DNA sequence: TCAGGATGTATATATCTGACACGTGCCTGGAGACTAGGGAGTAATCCCCTTGGCGGTTAAAACGCGGGGGACAGCGCGTACGTGCGTTTAAGCGGTGCTAGAGCTGTCTACGACCAATTGAGCGGCCTCGGCACCGG
DNA sequence: GGTGCCGAGGCCGCTCAATTGGTCGTAGACAGCTCTAGCACCGCTTAAACGCACGTACGCGCTGTCCCCCGCGTTTTAACCGCCAAGGGGATTACTCCCTAGTCTCCAGGCACGTGTCAGATATATACATCCTGA
């Protein structure tokens, strides 16, 4: 009924998850301070896309965020995404 | 008189008729020439055929019959020209090319 | 046992062949909704909206790790430091 | 309602280069996005080509110059020849 | 027509201008100059004294004029005569600015030493360190005359404009033909000089408005203002019909009015009537056959606009006429034809020396018949050419026959130029020829020791070549002067030469027909002017006439020369019979790719790709 | 004998060593290896032929034979290098 | 012995004067010959407006100055002060110009 | 029938009428709203004022009265907001911001 | 021929903030191209914004949303404030 | 440098299911024929400004010498990351029901395009004065 | 400090583009209703995360050597600006026709809907390829 304000969900991006991402990038050995640095980088990147997606969403006077909203938000950042329509 | 589509008249598989409508509805100019849709549909068909050939080859090398997004990623990123055309594009479920730096390898 | 580093190559060879998402979905989805509250409250996401965000975000991070790895090598190291992430983002023009 | 896509046309082209190879649903969705993206890259550049020259019509000449601007090097040469042959066969008959 | 209600306004300004026809302009007349003008060594010619009369008259009447004498009649001495006269009779010292071209600056200095030693002068030239040495002397004012160059009047305006100039003199005033000239802007604004004079042998070049710019500089508004620039001509007229020179109904009086307008201040003097003892100065134009290499190159450049190159194919040069002009001179100027022939013709590559230069260009072929003959009669010949790149080619061929030459070009050190003039003019000098550029060597130079002049190529305007001819046809020449203007048959050079011939008509209407000598006041001008119309018709086109035997007739000035001239002509014939190699190129070695003459693929199939290893196993 | 030396100029060498250092000073570097000059000539050459190729394409499309300033501006805007001050 | 500055202090002298200036740092004529030579490959018999060549030079120096700013950080990141050609290749590859 | 410009009735110094023409001529959409040019001209006027006063301040700091491309460059690059708006933009005759890395300068 | 620019309108704004300072010619053309750049940047996004929602008109609402999308942060808040103020004044008058 | 054992990689076979690919009805968008108009192709003219060359000064470039600052190799230390084992937590799954919001259809009306007159704002061209450089100190 | 001057600020005549005024019809707004996809729940395996500890490989600081880079001076060179010349094209203008928008009329390609079945995991059992250790 009453929505609970989510808090500290960035820590859900676990240390093994960041290591797996680093492995796919070819990284052989990871420092210990990388993990907090990566969580900051993901958060900054992911706020920019959400900001535009919500701007597209409220302009259409909708209450849901669609895949077009994300695809259009990404295309402005200069990074087109294939496989979700448009 | 029997109706013959513009795609057949131009010897294409892509819809010359639909491309014409998309140009008019897209607010690209006040007027659209007659040859513009034909030229553009031919170029779209060329690029589609160019990428599907390489993707089909990538599917064969992995002993597969159906194309999957991984195969499109392998086809695009291995070609020099297509990689530059799709430099800022990311493909869903495509992965990355197997590439390891030489210095990281054991001695 | 295995000499340190040989399992790392084995992990590198493995993850560069697969294509699935490398992050648990529920932790990521909760993170997305938390960020959206700061902008507008009582939003709602399509399933593909969150999947689109995850595909874009992990492609961003993997490509960033490729760049920060070269900066690590450029300084004659094999371990990536936080200073290597910052240099990569500076050259790209994100700082 | 009904949604338009290039799925059947992409599938037609596939059977001309790999008659036995198939296509999956997610891969077709990527190919549908690829065609839509490139179409708007050509059309947008041809749109401002006419504006720079104070024209009010986009012609096959504007399309060809836009192709030369966007496609890289040797890939553009084959696209230009593919397009000119189509407009030639279309005009003659 | 209203010709009358235009001169009346002129009569106003002379009146108002004088206060601070011909007679109102010349209010004061002083016939005292006939006396012995002192502090001199030589003696003036009789007419030069009359020129001094016309000069001091401008001083008394506060006028600015043009000493537009002919190009050898002692214009330097007349100006020196005025300076000494003012320092004595008027007793005014003044600073006396003088502007000269760089190559003339040594000559002007020397004239003051032997014609007015008591005059203290500074030759303002050199590196900036040297030029700041003069500043203490300039501020004190101990000097009487200052000689500079057009460049230092612009570079050093901040210290030269400070001095108030009692009299300004500009030599070879052709530089001011352009009104937007940077020299004119600096000179009239920054520099103050009430009494300005010009010296020139060609008062107006190809265009009529250029003469106005000289007059506008001399008399800014009193002559006639720039803003109110209403004209007698009111329009330039230049079409193949020479008998008409204006938008009028075959009217001669309109030209006759201009002669009256600018009569008061201009002094032209002809060489024939003033100084008759000089020899005739006969002029000749001799054509040249095109070599096989030139003929193929000239054909494609004119047709396609491209230079033929090796397969290492064609190059597209840019200014078509300029390239055609270079081909007619020598086909080795492009350095692509030279290098290819450096290898194929058989000897060492790169820089090329030998009889190929002898045979490469038709003009060089003709020179090697002429120059050894002129060596025999001990004539010294001075040779002009337009492009400096041609001189280097010309310089190597001169070493092959071992001629003794000097080369005064542009981009030769200013200090060295004075010496080069001295050595060539030395009596008993061992040098035979003296390479010059038209622009740097064509100005005021005394090369009197040379008797014949070779003009390798013509300029776009003819007065440039007339200056070159008169470097030898000056006071102090005793030998007959012959001008040999080389040309190429069936080439652009005839169009250039004919176009130049057309520009020679405008000045003949305005300056030559005026006869501004103050003695021909009689109606001979109209006798002269009407005689210009009929001789246009009598011209007949001439082509393809090298005139193999006539060329030695054209050099020779006496029959005894033929006796000399008929020896070596046959000796070359007998010597060449031993080894039969065509004197010209004559298609001999054109087997080069020049005469041999006369990625991108399809779509969807052609794309060449590399095998890719998608397997990853 | 001086004709051979003028052609061996290779006007890419017209971008002199001191000129490249002046760019490097404005970029704020303090000490330059001797192999930069050859490397940075290639970098400039690659950059120019990308922009020139697009500028010529705009010119050729318009039936002109003269590359105008707008052609250069339009080419740069296509590479995302917008330039202000040339209309 | 004549007075000689220590190495580096003259190179650092640009701070007071030669980085606050704004003029073009490449000579006009050598650059213009280079521009025409490159254009020969794409089209023959081409002409350039005077302001067209200035625009190319304006964008070219802004590009090279901006590249040396990134090259200088790749050198410092490797614990040295001398820029080397491997630094330019690292800077350009990160930007995506490889 | 008295004429009053749309710029004046909106309290602007930018040409609402001309901006309305540019929208209809640029093929941005089939129709243009009445308030769209007024809103767009107001935004363009604001951005112009922001740069102009910032460039004007840099002009005084050099004890000069005129604005030159150097002053526009200093204004834009010093303000982190305008800098992000004009990240991809090159200003002719602008120069660069004076900046030296810490390691390079001597430090005893 | 007559060539239009924003020179006079920029100069009017300049005398509002700095009544005494002037502006050079090159700095004036730089400002002129800046206005053109921002104009077509906002107009281009608003055009694409209206196409997404299948509208066929460009209203102040699209212009407002385009300002948020383009301008960063604190610039967008003030630009939206100015635009809203101008529209209400214009409507009332 | 070769041998052994352990772990992991790569291999051939059933089988299985969920998605690819096909066939069908049908509706809406594309093709065919017409008319009216204006965008642009084409011709002709004017003259700007582009190109190639020389002339003559002088500042920048080039060449060489010479010294020392800095890059690089090497070595020793020690810390922090990788490997593995064992414990703990929460994601992924498969349901299930709720309902809210997006989508659709139908009217209705106000707003923006179109057109036609009319005049003044904005542009080009001109005088004129001062901000800024610069020549010296 | 002072003199100088080129570039900017200011004024005027002349259009042509913005304003005013009507008219129309269609896009956009609103209401009503449907139904589907997103939100929330539950319980359950169980895979992934967490945590601990050991050793070891590597980051890092130091030192020393040497040679490359900087700085300076002398000579040389070519950019620069000034100047000559000619003509290729970049603009205009005017004419006119043919191509495109627009309309109505057919009409058939393509979309949604079901349907059948097979390509590609997934799991089993197995001989080889890779490391780590010893020698
Ligand atoms: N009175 C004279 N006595 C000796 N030589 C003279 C005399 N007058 C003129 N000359 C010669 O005439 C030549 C031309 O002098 P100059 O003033 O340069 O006339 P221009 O400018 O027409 O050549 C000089 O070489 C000079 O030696
Ligand atoms: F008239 Be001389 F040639 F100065
Ligand atoms: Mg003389």
């Amino acid at each position: 009924r009453h929505r609970k304000v989510l808090r500290d969900n960035i820590q859900g991006i676990t240390k093994p998850a960041i290591r797996r991402l680093a492995r796919r990038g070819g990284v052989k050995r990871i420092s210990g301070l990388i993990y907090e640095e990566t969580r900051g980088v993901l958060k900054v990147f992911l706020e920019n896309v959400i900001r535009d997606a919500v701007t597209y969403t409220e302009h259409a006077k909708r209450k849901t965020v669609t895949a077009m909203d994300v695809v259009y938000a990404l295309k402005r950042q200069g990074r087109t995404l294939y496989g979700f329509g448009g | 008189a029997k109706a013959k589509t513009r795609s057949s008249r131009a010897g294409l598989q892509f819809p010359v008729g639909r491309v014409h409508r998309l140009l008019r509805k897209g607010n690209y100019a006040e007027r659209v020439g007659a040859g513009a849709p034909v030229y553009l549909a031919a170029v779209l068909e060329y690029l589609t055929a160019e990428i599907l050939e390489l993707a089909g080859n990538a599917a064969r090398d992995n002993k597969k019959t159906r194309i999957i997004p991984r195969h499109l990623q392998l086809a695009v990123r291995n070609d020099e020209e297509l990689n530059k055309l799709l430099g800022r594009v990311t493909i869903a479920q495509g992965g990355v090319l197997p590439n390891i730096q030489s210095v990281l390898l054991p001695k | 046992r295995y000499r340190p580093g040989t399992v790392a190559l084995r992990e590198i060879r493995r993850y560069q062949k697969s294509t699935e998402l490398l992050i648990r979905k529920l932790p990521f989805q909760r993170l997305v909704r938390e960020i959206a509250q700061d902008f507008k409250t009582d939003l709602r996401f399509q399933s593909s909206a969150v999947m689109a965000l995850q595909e874009a975000s992990e492609a961003y991070l993997v490509a960033l790790f490729e760049d920060t790895n070269l900066c690590a090598i450029h300084a004659k190291r094999v371990t990536i430091m936080p200073k290597d992430i910052q240099l990569a983002r500076r050259i790209r023009g994100e700082r | 309602s009904r949604k338009e896509s290039y799925a059947i046309y992409v599938y037609k082209v596939l059977k001309q280069v790999h008659p036995d190879t198939g296509i999956s649903s997610k891969a077709m969705s990527i190919m549908n996005s690829f065609v839509n993206d490139v179409f708007e890259r050509i059309a947008g550049e041809a749109s401002r080509l006419a504006h720079y020259n104070k024209r009010s019509t986009i012609t096959s000449r504007e399309i060809q110059t836009a192709v030369r601007l966007l496609l890289p090097g040797e890939l553009a040469k084959h696209a230009v020849s593919e397009g000119t042959k189509a407009v030639t066969k279309y005009t003659s008959a | 027509k209203l010709i009358d209600q235009k001169k009346d306004k002129r009569l106003a300004y002379l009146l108002q201008q004088t206060d601070e026809y011909y007679a109102v302009a010349h209010a004061v007349t002083e016939r005292v100059d006939k006396q012995s003008a002192l502090m001199v060594n030589g003696v003036l010619k009789q007419y030069q004294i009359k020129g001094l009369e016309w000069l001091v008259s401008l001083y008394n009447n506060n006028l600015n004029g043009i000493l537009a004498d002919e190009m050898g009649l002692g214009k330097t001495i007349q100006t020196i005569a005025l300076i000494t006269y003012l320092m004595e009779h008027k007793r005014i010292n003044g600073p006396f600015l003088i502007i000269v071209p760089l190559s003339t600056l040594s000559n002007w200095a020397y004239e003051f030493d032997k014609w007015a030693p008591s005059v203290v002068k500074v030759s303002y030239k050199g590196s900036p360190a040297a030029r700041r040495a003069f500043v203490p002397q300039l501020r004190s004012g101990k000097f009487n005359v200052l000689l500079t160059t057009y460049e230092y009047i612009i570079k050093d305006k901040h210290i030269l404009a400070k001095i108030r100039w009692k009299y300004m003199i500009v030599d070879e005033g052709h530089r001011m033909k352009n009104h937007h000239c940077k020299l004119t802007q600096v000179l009239n604004t920054h520099y103050v000089a009430p009494r300005r004079l010009l010296l020139t042998g060609t008062p107006l070049q190809n265009k009529l408005p250029e003469l106005w710019a000289l007059l506008n500089f001399l008399l800014p508004t009193i002559f006639k203002s720039c803003s109110t620039f209403e004209q007698w001509f009111n329009a330039p007229f230049a079409m193949t019909g020479e008998k008409v020179d204006l938008n009028e109904e075959e009217t001669i009086l309109i030209i006759r009015r201009l002669h009256k307008v600018l009569r008061p201040f201009l002094l032209r003097r002809l060489k024939k009537e003033v100084e008759a003892q000089l020899p005739e100065k006969v002029e000749y134009v001799i054509k040249c056959d095109m070599s096989a290499l030139q003929r193929v190159l000239y054909r494609h450049m004119q047709a396609k606009g491209v230079l033929l190159t090796d397969g290492s194919g064609t190059k597209t040069l840019m200014n078509t006429i300029m390239q055609l002009r270079k081909i007619c001179n020598h086909p080795y100027m492009f350095q692509h034809i030279e290098e290819s022939f450096s290898e194929h013709l058989g000897f060492t590559g790169g820089i090329v020396q030998g009889l190929d230069l002898y045979r490469a260009s038709g003009k060089f072929e003709l020179l090697d018949r002429i120059l050894p003959k002129l060596r025999a009669t001990n004539h010294k010949v001075l040779l002009f050419c337009q492009m400096t790149s041609l001189m280097t080619i010309m310089e190597d061929y001169f070493a092959y026959r071992g001629f003794k030459y000097l080369r005064l070009d542009g981009t030769t050190k200013a200090e060295d130029r004075g010496m080069l003039l001295k050595t060539f003019n030395e009596p008993g000098s061992e040098y035979f020829i003296f390479l010059l550029s038209t622009r740097a060597g064509g100005l005021g130079l005394n090369l009197q020791s040379a008797d014949t002049v070779i003009i390798f190529d013509s300029d776009w305007n003819p007065h440039q070549d007339l200056q070159a001819q008169d470097r030898a046809h000056r006071i102090g020449q005793q030998n007959e002067v012959r001008v040999l203007r080389l040309c190429t048959v069936n080439s652009v050079e005839e169009k250039i030469l004919a176009a130049a011939k057309y520009k020679l008509n405008v000045d003949q209407k305005v300056i030559q027909a005026g006869m501004f000598d103050q003695k021909s006041s009689s109606h001979e001008r109209r006798a002269f002017l009407q005689a210009i119309l009929e001789h246009e018709e009598q011209d007949e086109e001439e082509d393809e006439v090298p005139d193999d035997e006539t060329v030695n007739q054209m050099i020779a000035r006496h029959e005894e020369e033929f006796d000399l001239f008929m020896r070596m002509d046959l000796d070359r014939r007998r010597e060449e019979a031993r080894n039969p190699k065509r004197k010209p190129r004559l298609m001999e070695e054109d087997e080069l790719p020049s005469w041999i003459i006369k990625e991108k693929m399809f779509g969807r199939g052609s794309r060449h790709r590399k095998e890719v290893d998608y397997s990853d196993s």
